[PDB]
């Protein structure tokens, strides 16, 4: 049974009243430095620091000189020279931004990718390493270090439609990516091919691998967009239209992820988290840095919590956080590095800080 | 179990990051 409890401390409205689409806490701060968290929406990037008391503190804020642009997704890195953090963005312009958060000022951009950005993933043990994933059915992986595009994931048979998730493993040798196709694909980046690719951008115009096949592909998890994906182990979660995150694997039960052929076709569905009034497309699920715990908005401004930790996908789930001022669509949430704090993000610009008890 | 194991991996694979978290040089 589920034993984590959560008080609502506090909330705030952004001035620009549009849909804020992304939400990150930094986990790469060190232990005791003030809990900073990255909003997205509209064509602002805006930072906060979590205090005592609930106190939500904002610390300074990005206006894109573009007022058309609108950004969907955040992801947060370190220099590794500098040791100072990093913060890239990325929207509807389809621009990657780097923005120096102690300044909150864009200290280097990528263009190149044929339509809007998705979503934005840091490389697990590279911080160099950011992960990208477009409209134009392609997933790239790029070295901010040398400035360098390493690989274009897509074409003979990637994804048909635009990429709406994707993620690294926890050691970070293999992505899952999700998209508007219902497809799910795996792509192994621990491939002598690829090791190789990434050496060559740290030497380094620099000549991109086009990766046209993925290390597995399903459609039988899903029959609608599938907008959120995440590892669990060798396990994997995703979600669409439907109301529940699923639980599942490639091939058979007993099946080793690093064993799986490129032409697997079996796929085994070990559970579903089930939920309810998450309709709509285009809404991320969480989960925090040990993976006890996992969240979900509603188009209601519900907020689903489940322990990890309790193996059958219905005593798993914790009392839904819900208030009574708290009405709109949650698009995503976040856990600060410890648990201690989740922040969710709405359709009306607001956002909701809720204190582990 | 399936899920004693997957927990393990995990377990493990997070420790590992948590320690270069740990280690991190700054400034
Ligand atoms: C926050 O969860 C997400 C999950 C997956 C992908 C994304 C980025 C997406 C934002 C979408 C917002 C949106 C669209 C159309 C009509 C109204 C809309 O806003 C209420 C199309 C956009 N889409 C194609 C990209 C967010």
């Amino acid at each position: 049974k589920c034993k984590y409890s959560f008080k609502c401390v506090n909330s705030l409205k952004e001035d620009h009243n549009q849909p804020l689409f992304g939400v990150q806490f930094n986990w790469h701060s060190k232990e005791g430095d003030p809990l900073v968290f990255a909003t997205v929406g509209s064509n602002r990037v805006t930072l906060y620091e979590c205090h005592s008391q609930g106190e939500i503190r904002l610390l300074q804020s990005y206006v894109d000189a573009d007022a058309d642009e609108n950004f969907y997704t955040c992801a947060w890195t370190y220099d590794s020279n500098t040791s100072h953090p990093l913060l890239a963005v990325a929207g509807s312009r389809g621009i990657i931004r780097i923005i120096n958060p102690i300044t909150m000022q864009c200290i280097k951009h990528y263009v190149g990718h044929g339509n809007a950005i998705n979503e934005l993933k840091f490389h697990p043990r590279d911080p160099n390493l950011l992960l990208s994933v477009s409209k134009d059915h392609a997933l790239r992986l790029w070295n901010i270090q040398t400035d360098t595009l390493v690989a274009i994931f897509g074409g003979v048979e990637g994804h048909r439609d635009e990429v709406l998730s994707a993620d690294y493993d926890l050691l970070g040798e293999k992505i899952m990516s999700c998209g508007m196709d219902h497809s799910l694909k795996l792509w192994r980046i621990n491939s002598k091919r690829m090791m190789n690719a990434i050496k060559e951008s740290y030497d380094y115009p620099f000549i991109s691998q086009k990766i046209h096949f993925p290390d597995f592909s399903t459609r039988d998890i899903h029959r609608n967009y599938v907008d959120c994906v995440r590892w669990l182990g060798d396990l994997i979660l995703s979600k669409s239209c439907e109301n529940a995150i699923v639980c599942w694997k490639p091939g058979k039960m007993e099946d080793d992820i690093d064993k799986i052929k490129p032409s697997e076709s079996n796929v085994t569905i070990l559970g579903r988290f089930d939920y309810s009034q998450c309709d709509i497309w285009y809404m991320r699920f969480s989960m925090d840095f040990w993976q006890k715990m996992l969240a979900l908005g509603n188009q209601v401004g519900k907020l689903y919590v489940w322990d990890l930790e309790v193996e059958d996908p219905h005593k798993a789930k914790c009392t839904t956080l819900t208030h009574h001022k708290c009405g709109a669509a949650i698009r995503q949430t976040s856990f600060s590095r410890d648990s201690s704090i989740l922040i969710a993000v709405c359709d009306d610009a607001s956002i909701w800080r809720w204190d582990r008890l | 179990s399936m899920f004693s194991s997957n927990r393990q991996k995990i377990l493990e694979r997070t420790e590992i990051l948590n320690q270069e978290w740990k280690q991190r040089r700054i400034q």
